[PDB]
């Protein structure tokens, strides 16, 4: 019933910045709004209730404000430990409803990925299956595009990507894309290639191999 | 003093029902509502409903009505949530949390969460395939190599390189659930080219649910 529109859906910020996250309710909720913080692998934690009351024990750099339909959470000077996901929740009317979340990550300078491609091993081929892997190593920001081409044929739906969390030392990410094919088909073709698009590349890069 | 202890991870077949528990302590169970929340990756947090132990009993989100049923046992201070007719859409972490009370409220206490995986898959050790580097030269170039840990169930798998002595430049990616219904992950590491001939790189893989233990040497070739 009550729609909570939370913004932005994600943001990159630097230590020391003031971060403001916005929640707008489709109707007036009389300040019955809470803010939660959730870090990787941990349960969520309540930061603010009734729009502006600080839960005991939460650092005062967090504050909430607003009334009516417009609310916000502010972190006055961002600290590394604040990275994670934030949600608002209205509890004025049933069903209580959460905003869709704001992913807060650490900002750094753009870094193109180094790209590597790996042919399936002979070990796996006996097994009858073929996995071709493409690795995008140490890049930033997160958005990236990976397109698989087998001879000239664009592959769709037979690949899956996985991404690491920002590295704790260098704030970059890494990503793997695995293209799966039957042993039959793999043999049936010649040129395997992954084309990678990313902001740090002034032009798409392709790494490929001939079966 | 106030704590909510939730029951262990559960692996259920599609179509079954599962009852998860939330044992509350350090406060008067009957006057605080117990809230239930679902988190599927990629679907943020969802409110399921809440129940007031002893009193005014329940409020459900019309969407989970029929899928979820709450109950709470006052003598044991335990609240329960039953999910029925499970599907993959129900695979998620489920949290209980203590909400408000007639007289007092000042935020929430959250349970540690209960993971529920719904799959018809059978326990299975993975096959570990090498991701061989291609470089072998120029006084210290930079090559990537790794291991593909394929087709195991259920999570998780653990991966280390050279029994843990190589941790620098190592990225073990999140597992991905394949259409086959089995999981797959890769672990990769970048080393100096120069070593590809000298040094050995073995990835150590452990899948406890199937008591699989593999040490995989990955060499250029
Ligand atoms: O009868 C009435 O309308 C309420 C009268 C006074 N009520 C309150 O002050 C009051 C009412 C409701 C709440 C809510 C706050 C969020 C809390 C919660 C926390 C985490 C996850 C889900 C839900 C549940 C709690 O239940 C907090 C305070």
């Amino acid at each position: 019933d009550i729609k909570m529109t939370q913004s932005p859906s994600s943001m990159y910020a630097s230590l020391g910045e003031r971060v403001t996250i916005t929640c707008k309710a489709s109707q007036d909720i009389n300040s019955y709004l809470s803010w939660f913080q959730q870090k990787p692998g941990k349960s969520p934690k309540t930061l603010i209730y009734r729009a502006n009351r600080l839960v005991d024990g939460v650092p005062s750099r967090f504050s909430g404000s607003g009334s009516g339909q417009d609310y916000s959470l502010t972190i006055s000077s961002l600290e590394y430990e604040d990275m994670g996901i934030y949600y608002c929740l209205q509890y004025d009317e049933f069903p209580y409803t959460f905003g869709s979340g704001t992913k807060l990550e650490i900002k750094r300078t753009v870094a193109a990925p180094s790209v590597f491609i790996f042919p399936p091993s002979d070990e796996q081929l006996k097994s009858g299956t073929a996995s071709v892997v493409c690795l995008l190593n140490n890049f930033y920001p997160r958005e990236a595009k990976v397109q698989w081409k087998v001879d000239n044929a664009l592959q769709s739906g037979n690949s899956q990507e996985s991404v690491t969390e920002q590295d704790s030392k260098d704030s970059t990410y890494s990503l793997s894309s695995t293209l799966t094919l039957s042993k039959a088909d793999y043999e049936k073709h010649k040129v395997y290639a992954c084309e990678v698009t990313h902001q740090g590349l002034s032009s798409p890069v392709t790494k490929s191999f001939n079966r | 003093q106030v704590q909510l202890q939730q029951s262990g991870a559960e692996l259920m077949k599609p179509g079954a029902s599962v009852k998860i528990s939330c044992k509350a302590t350090g406060y008067t169970f009957s006057s605080y509502w117990i809230e239930w929340v679902k988190q599927r990756p990629g679907h943020g947090l969802e409110w399921i409903g809440e129940i007031l132990p002893g009193s005014g009993s329940t409020n459900y989100n019309e969407k989970f009505k029929g899928k979820a049923t709450f109950t709470a046992d006052t003598s044991s201070n335990t609240a329960y949530m039953q999910l029925s007719s499970l599907t993959s859409e129900d695979s998620a972490v489920y949290y209980c949390a203590r909400g408000h009370s007639y007289y007092f409220y000042d935020g929430d206490y959250w349970g540690q969460g209960t993971s529920v995986t719904v799959s018809s898959a059978s326990t299975k050790g993975p096959s570990v395939f090498p991701l061989a580097p291609s470089s072998k030269s120029t006084s210290g170039g930079t090559a990537a190599l790794g291991c593909l840990v394929k087709d195991y169930f259920p999570e998780p798998v653990t991966v280390s390189w050279n029994s843990g002595a190589l941790t620098s430049g190592v990225h073990t990616f999140p597992a991905v659930l394949q259409s086959s219904g089995l999981y797959s992950l890769s672990s990769v590491v970048t080393v100096p080219s120069s070593s590809l001939g000298t040094q050995t790189y073995i990835c150590n893989v452990n899948h406890k649910p199937s008591n699989t233990k593999v040490d995989k040497k990955v060499e250029p070739k």
